[PDB]
Parts: C-alpha cells; structure tokens; sequence
RNA sequence: GCAAAAACA
C-alpha cells in the first residue's frame, strides 16, 4: 500500500506558498494522486466513516427537493 | 474518388483538377526548424555508401565516388567523375548555338550587370546587425563595410563588387562604422554561415520543408552563376523552361513502334547532390568554349563557398521532462543527430556535402541535362528541377526498358536518385503529367496550383481593379479557366472588392455618399459593374465614359492633375490613393530625401538606369546647365 | 583575380583546388541495374483502424440551421432571440463546461443593447484560455519529474466516419432560396452572354442546395469574425452570424465570441466561442461540442457551444469560401462545351448520363446531382484541408492518371523499388474525407480488361 | 482548446 498522503508517510504535497491548498486536491492536481484511488479515498458510503442514520439531502429543480438517505464523511481519513 | 473518375463523355484527366486542395488553408510550419535543418543535412551521408556508415561519410570532402559502389536499390548522394566529365562533354558537343550564346553572355554583357539588382532579392542575415535585413538595406550595409575597409571605391559593375570581396577577403582585421571589429575567421564562417527558415505556403506534401539564403557577399557570383545557368537553360530544348510538353505532344511516331511516355519526380533532390560536380561541369563547359583563367575563378568561386556551408540548424531540438518542453542544441544532450555534433560550430553546423532549396534551382537542372545526353538514350527528355517527363521512341519493348534503366543509372551518376514510387512509365504514348500540367493524347491541360485570390490586392481601388482583372485574364489565358469559370470568378472578385471598400449594404462611406446626394459612379463607389467578360482587359474609367456612364463633367472632376491624392494600366485619379531598438526608420528618411531631389530633378533615371560616372556634389553640374 | 590565402580558404574543405583538374579519363561506366516491372493490380489503399474521427471544423457544416426572425436590423434579431427563448443544457462535455453559456448570454444581451464589444465576466475566464499558458507552465514545473527526453511527438490514428456520407447526401437536399447572390457582370457580345448564361445556369442548379447555404454561412461567420481580429482588444467581441431570405426576415445561424485575442503573429491562434443552431446531436460526432436546448416561439432549436482558437490566416481563408463554387463550375462548363463542340449547338440545358462507380456497381445519373456532390464533396475537402490532405491529394494524382491509362488501353511500368500506393498511405492518418476518398478509391475496380 | 512532428493560448 503506497502512502500517497501526507498523514501514511508520503512525501509533503504542501509548501510555504501552498499551506492553504486542501492537500487531496493539490495533489490530484499536481498528478500525485490517481483518478483510480480518489474514487475510493473520497467515497460517500465508506464504512469508516459511515453515519449512524440517514441524512437528508436537498435536489436543486427536482420534482421531489428532499431525499433522505445513508450517508457517509467522504474522506475515509476523517475517522 | 470515385465520384472523380468519369466513364462517359469526360476523361479523367481533365477532372484531375478536382484533385486540389484549392479555398482551403495552406499548411504552416510551427516551432523549430532545427529537426528538419538537421535531417536535410544528415540524408546525404546516410546515402554515400550502399551500408549505411554515416560516421565514415563525415570526412569525405569532395564527393566523388567510385563505381560498382552507386545504390542502384536506393538514394545515393555524390558523383562520378569521369561520368561528369564525359556527360559534361556530350552536351557541349550537342546544342552548339547555345554554347555560342552563353559565350556572347559570358564575354559582352557578363562585365555589363549593374550589381545594384541584388536588392530586388530575399531576406538577408546581415552579419554586422546579427539579425534578418531586407536585401536592399543588406547591400547597402555590405557596400558601406566595403567601402570603409577596403578604402577603393566600388565600380557600377557587380565583377568590382566581386574583386572587393575577394580583395577584402585577404585582410587580417576589418572595423564597421557602432564600430565593431570583424576578424578574418569570423568574416570568413559568415560567409560560410547559411540561414535557413521555413518554407511557408507550401502545398502539395505532407512534410514541412527549409530553405536556406546565402549571405549577401557570396550572392553576388551566386548570381552570376544563376544567370548563366539561366541563359544557358534558355536556348537548349530538354530545359524545362520556353510549351515544351505541347511540342513533344503535338508529335506523330510510327505506325507499329513502342512508344513510352516516363513521367516522374526526384527524390532528396537537394539531399543527394555534391557542388563538386557542378565545378566539373561548369569548368569542363568553360574549358572547352575556350574563356581565360579569371573566368574560370569567377564561376567556380560560388560552389567552392558552398562546399564550406555552414547552415544554421534553427534555435534546437525540443526535449521534453514531463509535461514540460524545453529547446536545446545539439550536442548539449543524446538524441538521433549524434553524428554530427562534432561538426557544430557555434550555433551553426558544418556539412562538406549536401545541398539545400533555394540555392541552385539552375544548375541543377543543368547537371541533370547533361546526365541526359548520351548515346543510347534516343529519347525526348524535359527537366525542370526536381520533376521530369520523358518520350521513349524505340523499336522493341525490351529497348524500352534499357533505355529507361540506364537513364536511372545515368541521372544516378551525379547523384539525382529519381523516386521508384514517384515515376510512371506508360507503355504507349499519350497519358503524363509535368510540372502541374497534364497530358492526355493530343491535349495537354494546364491546372494551377493555387487559385487566383480573387480579393483586391490592397493598394487602391483602381489599381486592385486593374490586378484583379489582370490575373483573371492571365488565368483564362493559360487555359486553367474558361468562359464560364472567368465569369464566377470576376463575379466573386467584384462582390469581395465592393465588400472591401465599403462599398455593399450600410456603412460609413455609402452613408456619407447618401446624405450629400453622392450619386456612386464607379464600381468601388456601389455602381453596377462596367467590365465584363470580353471587356476585362479595359481600364474602368476609359470603358465608362465610351457608354456614356460617366459624364464628362465628372472626369474633369476625378482627373484633375491638381488632386489631393496621386502591369498596373490604370489612369492616375482621386480614386488612387496610398493607405497610411531598430535605429535604422532614421537612416531611411535621410535616404528619402536623396531620392526626392531625384525624379524631380532627372526625367532620364525614369527612363533608364543611373548611368552617370562619379557624380558623387557634382549634381550642381545639371543645376547650373538648367539655369544656363 | 584571386588572393593567396583565400586559396587556401576556398581548399581547405575540398580535395580538389579552385580549378579541378581530374587526372581520370572521361568515360560512363556500365553498372548493373534492376528490372522495371509491371503491375496489372491497381494498387489497394490501407485503411486505418481505430477510434472513428470526430468532427474537426471551424463551424458545424451539415448539421446548420438558422432561426427565422422578424425583419429588422443584427441589433433587432439579436434583442428578439434574448428576450424570446430560454436555455437548458442537454448534453455537458468537458471540452466545453456548461458554464459558457452565461457568457454567450451576456454577449447577446450586450449586442442586443447596442454594443457589440463588452466587458470581461468571471466565466470568459474559462471560455477563451485566459491565462492558460501560465497555468500549464506552472503546474508543469510543480508536477515536473524525470529527465528530459526527446519530443518524439505522435498523431493518433483514426477510421472513416460513418458520418460522412451522412454529410455528403445531406448537403445535397434541396432549398427553397438560392443562397448564391452574385451580382452580374455587363454584356456587350455574344460570347459574353454565353459566359454569363453558363454562370447563371451553375448557379440556379447548385444554388438552391444545403451546401451552398452552408457556403454563405461559412463566408459570413469568417468575414465577420476576421473583421474584428485587427484591432488589439482586451474585450470580448460579438459577431452574429445572420443572413436574409428574399422576404425580410433574418435568419440566425449562430453568434461566434471572440476573445482577448493579444495576437502578434499572423499565424498567432485568436480564442472564440462559436455558438450554432445544429439540427441533430450526435455524441462521436460532437464529442467537444456542448449541446443545450433553445426554446423560441414555442419551437424546438438545439444549441452547440464550443471552444476553439483559430488563426488569422485561416479565418481569411475561409472568409473567401466562396471560391469553392470554380472547380464544380470548372467541370459543368467542361461537359457542357463539349457538347456544344459535338454539333456546334449551345443547349445550355443538356443534362447527360454521367457514368460513374456507385456501390461497386457501374451505372450513370444526371450532370446536375453529379456537379452538386462535387461541389459537396469540395467543400468537405476545403473545410478540413491539412497537411494530410495535401499529400493525400498529391500523392493520389498519380494512381488517377495510371487508372485513366488503363481504362483507355495502356500498359503501366513501374522501377524496381516502386511503390506508389506507400507515399498515399502515409498522409492517411486521421482525416475523415482523406479516409472518405480512400474508401471511395478502394470501392472501384482494380482490374480492367 | 486550436493545431500536428511544435507554435498560439
């Protein structure tokens, strides 16, 4: 398993001009971090951080603005 | 396609003109040259011999080359001498009025040329400013450098501009007036030093391709070498220069014989040939008609500073990191041209043999003609730099064959390595093609390949008229169109000159000429069109006033020598107007001023060139004269 | 004369001195050469496969439709388009984010308000590269790793588009206007009227098509366009794309944005936003093209926004399109004369079985259809001219001339290492009509007896 | 993004 973040021993993405950057999407900017490991870092429905009940979810110029679902912190390191 | 190939009342040849990528956008060139300079440069090594040894090719010098050792299966560059020199012979022979002409040429008006003509020339790379000149302003600059360091002044006559050359070629040290300091070396890998750019607006193949200008001390025997090849080319009837290709069509054979028909084209033309057999086929030529020795010197003086080329191989190869690109010269780091990094001299790169566009155009169809002539070869040939046509008229299929075979092997000697893939032998004649025109039994077609820009040129309405007209007129003449194509075309350029004019729907102009009752009167002003299809070749203004269209009073109006505003057969009138760290917009001024006390002062330098011995202060003689 | 230690300097890079003088005897040796052979295969062109070609072309061509407005001025048909419809994005593509639209609105309400130039907005940020170059460069060095290498540069293959014969029988379809207003030349002799009646007969059988439409929309939108690219601007430019039919009312083809455009060369690219009322979708046609829905009137329109930069050489070009009608024009006059030197009698209405190869079949159809799908196919070849093209066409003039010679009797040789059909194969990269005219070459017979 | 053997942005 290859760190690839900053907090499992990776290099540091972040510089001086660069400490207000989110480091996900400096680094998939800058090609540190594949498509491929993004859709599974940033996943909704990750079990470690999976909530305890559904949330409710608004839907901009929908026919039903409100669908109540299972939910999940997208990124799996926010344990 | 084949919607472009008829079966019934209309051949293919003729539609072949549907085969043009005419209307749409030629190809560009983008980013660096140095690639492509160094590829031209790097194919005539990798031919030299039949295995391909590049690095032994490197110090060859001259590039005469032993036989039994010619590729016959592929490109080879150099020469044979003996072959040149007996080809050479065969065509001095043959063409005997042509050889007395070229002695006319080389002993009357050879020491007669003005050497002020190589101003209407190409962009030049001064070697005093470091940068691109246009040609006048280089002559100029290089006439004051000869001047100044050379302290004789130069004759009218471009042989002293050549003796200035080689006299100031001798000296150890030369100064410029600013006052920079050229060593002999330095002046020397100057005139070595080629400048190669882009071939822009190049269409008809899928590569990009450079050309290369010589400097302006080198263009002068540059010149008088294109020259005599020219004159020469003039009188001899393989050239590929004049309706050659409609008099070998218009050409009856026997009733039962083999008539071939070869058209082809050259590969690595400018790749696969050496200067050194031009050196031996203009001496041999000089030799034989009996000229002196300075003679001798003053035609072979240009292919001996070829021989020493130092082209520039543009600004680098491009290397990529990552997503990055950087250009960086050869040599810096490994790449695919590594054998020639040992020839890299500066920014610029040495190549003893090569050649490259734009430098020889003449010469080299002179080389090829010469190739034609022998004995065996009882055939018609047309040579045109890098595309040929060629009759076999024989008795047996087999002769045919020889006869095509050992002109490959002779355009071969020299190093021409015509195309197999390009070259199409038809077994009876009739059917071929030639530079862009097209034969098909007793018809030969002649296809453009560029279409008239059908748009005004830019100067002024009269003048963009007269040219549009005029290339139209050229165009249906050489039988590229017709009535019906000369019409759509006069149409489309009429509507684009009235657009360009403001002369169609509402605008500035056609509103001022509404609000003062300005009644339009000419074809840029809105008026219906006068010139018509017969009528093309007419000026506006003469044919309107003929039908009554433009009164007398307003030609008095328009025609007035007292206006504001004052081949191109336009009368001068209102209409005829001209749109509005160089350290150099100074000195062009100060120029304007000498050339505006001329033309007013001599009504004979309008007639004639500026023939006058000295005059330096001594155009106070013709003052006092006026007023004696 | 001649110095002494230039001698030395014209030597030094030659074995011979300033005057050869070759000790060899002059004599052409005999050297053994290869047999010519000959072919009774017309050669057969690969075709390349792969991923089909999308739509590369400065404006959308058969899929052009135009909105009928009320007669008026630009600034009237522009105001009446902004205030009657209403967008909502059909199909997104990432070439092209949505977001465009606003300001593709924005210019229409600013031309609708009388001027033609407007301010910058944030979204013209991501519409015209503003500020591209740095942004790649930047992160380029950021992202930087390795060690350099050569460019070693690549074209990605592609097939034949099943669309372009699509193209080709639509821009053959019949229309009610004559889209070709030409204004007529004098006549004072005979054989002028026979010249302007030639004209008049090409113009009224290829003007009524959808090609010549598509013409006239081409001219318009790329003299509008380069119009504007003159002047050094900072601001972004609105330049409608509306023509006139012979009642008054004014038909939108589209608007084309252009933008900063600090251009300093002439072959310098110029950012635009091209906005076109197409008639169909298609996804492997249109991949970069966003697709949103125009509602006028109570009607259906579909409109394409797509990003591109385009030179100043090439929008002049295109701006005299027109020139595409002489080569058709070039071929109908040709068969026309012909027959009129048969019998010395100038029908101007003579319609002949033009004998062609349709389906690998042998059959013949009218002079008219055949000049139209010329002219079609024409423009097809002018709009998507590149270097490939050029070759293609060169290179193919020569295996046009051997098929003309063996269908008239001859026999064809050929050198030994002589390959023709190699030099037309190697320009087939990646063009969709190169690709066409290779299909179309290779549906015809190789044999003739 | 345009464009092809690298230039514009």
């Amino acid at each position: 398993i290859t760190p690839l973040l900053t907090n499992q021993g990776a290099s540091p993405v972040h510089s001086f001009s660069t400490m207000h950057l989110d480091e996900v999407a400096l680094r998939r900017h800058l090609g540190l971090l594949d498509e491929e490991t993004l859709r599974r870092i940033l996943n909704p429905n990750n079990p470690v951080t999976q909530k305890g009940d559904p949330s409710m979810f608004f839907r901009i110029e929908n026919k039903m603005p409100q669908i109540m679902e299972d939910y999940s912190v997208p990124s799996c390191f926010k344990y | 396609m084949n919607l472009f190939t008829p079966l019934s009342e209309i051949n293919p040849t003729t539609t072949q003109e549907l085969l043009y990528a005419y209307t749409g956008p030629a190809p560009v060139a983008y980013g660096t040259r140095t690639r492509a300079v160094l590829e031209n440069i790097i194919r005539p090594y990798q031919y030299f011999y039949k295995e391909p040894n590049v690095q032994r090719a490197l110090d060859i010098k001259t590039g005469c080359k032993e036989p039994e050792d010619i590729n016959v299966e592929g490109p080879s560059s150099g020469f044979h001498t003996a072959s040149v020199l007996k080809l050479a012979d065969n065509f001095f022979r043959k063409y005997r009025p042509a050889m007395e002409k070229l002695k006319y040429w080389i002993l009357v008006k050879l020491p007669k040329l003005k050497y002020a003509e190589l101003s209407k020339g190409r962009q030049t790379y001064s070697f005093i400013h470091k940068r691109n000149l246009p040609a006048p302003i280089a002559l100029e600059e290089t006439v004051e450098f000869l001047e100044q360091n050379l302290r004789r002044k130069i004759g009218p006559t471009l042989l002293s501009y050549c003796q200035a050359i080689a006299d100031v070629m001798e000296l150890d040290e030369t100064t410029y007036e600013y006052t920079i300091k050229f060593s002999r070396e330095e002046l020397w890998d100057q005139m070595r030093t080629l400048n190669t750019m882009w071939k822009h607006l190049e269409r008809g193949r899928l590569n990009r391709r450079t050309i290369a200008t010589p400097s302006m001390l080198i263009r002068g025997f540059v010149k008088i070498v294109e020259d005599a090849a020219k004159e020469i080319l003039e009188n001899v009837p393989t050239s590929g220069v004049p309706e050659k290709l409609a008099k070998l069509a218009s050409k009856q054979t026997f009733h039962t014989a083999v008539t071939g028909e070869l058209s082809g084209d050259q590969e690595k033309f400018n790749e696969c040939l050496d200067p050194d057999a031009m050196r031996l086929m203009w001496t041999v030529f000089l030799r034989k008609l009996g000229c002196p020795d300075w003679i001798m010197e003053l035609f072979n003086i240009p292919f001996m500073v070829f021989k020493s080329k130092l082209a520039d191989m543009g600004e680098g190869l491009v290397y990529t990191k990552g997503k990055l690109t950087d250009r960086k010269p050869l040599g810096e780091m490994p790449s695919e041209f590594d054998d020639l990094v040992r020839n890299v001299v500066g920014n610029s790169i040495s190549c003893r043999l090569g050649m490259f566009m734009g430098m020889y155009n003449l010469t080299s169809t002179l080389l090829a003609l010469i190739s034609i002539e022998r004995e065996e070869l009882t055939g018609s040939h047309v040579e045109s730099s890098d595309d040929f046509i060629h009759f076999f008229n024989c008795k047996t299929h087999e002769e045919m064959f020889k006869q095509a075979e050992t002109l490959r092997l002779t355009l071969k000697l020299v190093g021409i390595n015509m195309s197999p893939s390009k070259c199409i032998l038809i077994s009876p004649a009739g059917i071929g093609e030639f530079n862009s025109k097209f034969h098909h039994r007793d018809f030969v077609g002649n296809v453009a390949t560029e279409l008239p820009a059908l748009v005004p040129n830019g100067t002024n309405p009269m003048t963009d008229l007269a040219m549009g007209l005029n290339v139209i007129k050229h165009s249906v003449n050489t039988g590229q169109m017709n009535l019906c194509t000369g019409a759509l075309a006069m149409r489309i350029f009429n509507h684009a000159y009235k657009y360009a004019y403001m002369a169609l729907g509402v605008t500035r102009r056609t509103r001022f000429m509404e609000e003062n009752a300005i009644t339009p009167l000419l074809t840029n002003q809105g008026a219906s069109p006068v010139h018509s299809f017969s009528t093309m070749h007419l000026d506006e203004v003469a044919l309107r006033r003929h039908l009554g269209l433009l009164d007398e009073e307003t030609l008095r109006r328009i025609l007035n020598p007292n206006n504001p505003v004052t081949e191109d057969y336009s009368v001068p009138s209102c209409f005829k107007y001209t749109l509005s760290h160089k350290a150099l917009l100074n000195k062009e001024e100060r120029y304007q001023r000498v050339t505006s006390i001329i033309n007013k002062l001599f009504p004979e330098v309008l007639i004639q060139e500026a023939s006058a011995p000295g005059t330096v202060e001594s155009l106070k003689r013709r003052l006092e004269l006026v007023v004696e | 004369s001649v110095g002494t230690t230039f001698r030395t300097l014209l030597k030094r890079d030659t074995d011979w001195d300033v005057i050869p003088t070759p000790r060899v005897e002059p004599n052409v040796p005999r050297i053994e050469g290869r047999r010519w052979t000959q072919m009774k295969k017309l050669p057969l062109l690969k075709e390349k496969e792969g991923p089909p070609s999308p739509w590369r072309a400065l404006l959308l061509g058969a899929d052009s439709e135009y909105i009928v407005c009320p007669p008026g001025t630009d600034q009237e048909a522009i105001s009446w388009i902004h205030s009657q419809s209403e967008i909502e994005c059909i199909r997104e593509s990432k070439s092209t984010p949505a977001s465009v639209i606003t300001c593709l609105t924005s210019s229409l309400q600013s031309f609708a308000e009388g001027n033609p130039v407007r301010s910058r907005i944030h979204e013209d940020i991501i519409a015209f590269g503003i500020n591209k170059k740095q942004e790649k460069k930047q992160s380029a060095s950021s992202s930087a790793s390795g060690e350099w290498k050569r460019a070693e540069y690549q074209v990605e293959e592609m097939s034949l588009p099943p669309w372009v014969e699509e193209e080709m029988v639509l821009l053959r379809s019949d229309q009610e206007d004559n889209w070709i207003e030409l204004e007529k030349n004098a006549i004072y002799t005979e054989v002028d009227g026979v010249a302007e009646g030639l004209v008049d007969k090409y113009i009224e059988i290829v003007g009524r098509t959808k090609v010549a439409s598509v013409i006239e929309k081409w001219q318009i939108a790329a003299t509008r366009t380069f119009s504007q690219l003159h002047t050094d601007r900072s601001r972004i430019t609105a330049c409608p794309i509306i023509t006139r039919d012979p009642s008054g009312n004014c038909q939108f083809w589209g608007m084309v944005l252009l933008g900063p455009h600090h251009v300093k060369r002439d072959t310098d690219n110029a950012p635009l936003l091209i906005a076109e009322i197409m008639g169909e979708d298609t996804e492997e046609k249109y991949p970069k093209h966003s697709v949103f829905s125009l509602k006028v009137e109570e009607k259906q329109f579909l409109l394409s926004l797509k990003i591109t930069s385009f030179s100043r050489n090439k929008l002049y070009t295109f701006s005299n399109i027109r020139r595409v009608l002489i080569q058709p024009a070039s071929i109908y006059s040709q068969v026309v004369l012909s027959r009129a030197a048969e019998n010395n009698s100038l029908n101007l209405e003579v319609n002949p079985e033009i004998q062609l190869y349709l389906e690998g079949a042998q059959r013949g159809m009218t002079l008219y259809q055949w000049v139209r799908m010329i002219l079609c196919l024409e423009f097809l070849m002018a709009i998507y001219n590149n270097p490939q093209m050029e070759g293609f066409l060169a290179n193919m003039r020569r295996l046009h001339m051997s098929r003309h010679a063996m269908m008239e009797r001859r026999q064809v040789f050929l050198p030994f290492g002589s390959r023709p059909e190699d030099k037309v194969n190697e320009c087939i990269i990646n063009n969709p009509i190169v690709a066409y005219l290779a299909k179309g070459w290779n549906s015809m017979p190789n044999v003739y007896y």
